[PDB]
């Protein structure tokens, strides 16, 4: 059991941002790390929980929930890496356990 | 198609 879910947010009609996948991911567990990405064109994210269990428990919950009405579908699924590493906080990551890491560079 | 946040 994995505790890093892959995401893909589909039908993005508006904006998702890294904090609002934190608010949304922490309802089942403590959200260690974030990160999100553009791959085959599509928002994408990577996020990584203490417990294998809140992994799998918001996977039961929020697949194929809309995070807004009308949009923004989430697509979840278990991730074979088993952590993950942040070099930084900002817009598009953030490692909750580290506030020390730099914005860029 | 509901969703979990309001706008």
């Amino acid at each position: 059991q994995s505790p890093v879910l892959r995401i893909i947010v589909e039908n993005l009609f508006y904006p998702v941002t890294l904090d609002v996948l934190h608010q949304i991911f922490s309802k089942f567990g403590t959200v260690l790390k974030i990160i999100t990405f553009t791959k085959n064109n599509q928002f994408q994210a990577l996020l990584q929980y203490a417990d294998p269990v809140s992994a799998q428990h918001a996977k039961l919950s929020l697949d194929g929930q809309n995070i807004y009405n009308a949009c923004c579908t989430l697509r979840i699924d278990f991730s074979k890496l088993t952590s993950l590493n942040v070099k930084y906080n900002n817009d598009k990551s953030r490692d909750y356990t580290r506030p020390d890491l730099p914005s860029g560079d | 198609s509901e969703g979990l946040l309001g706008l």
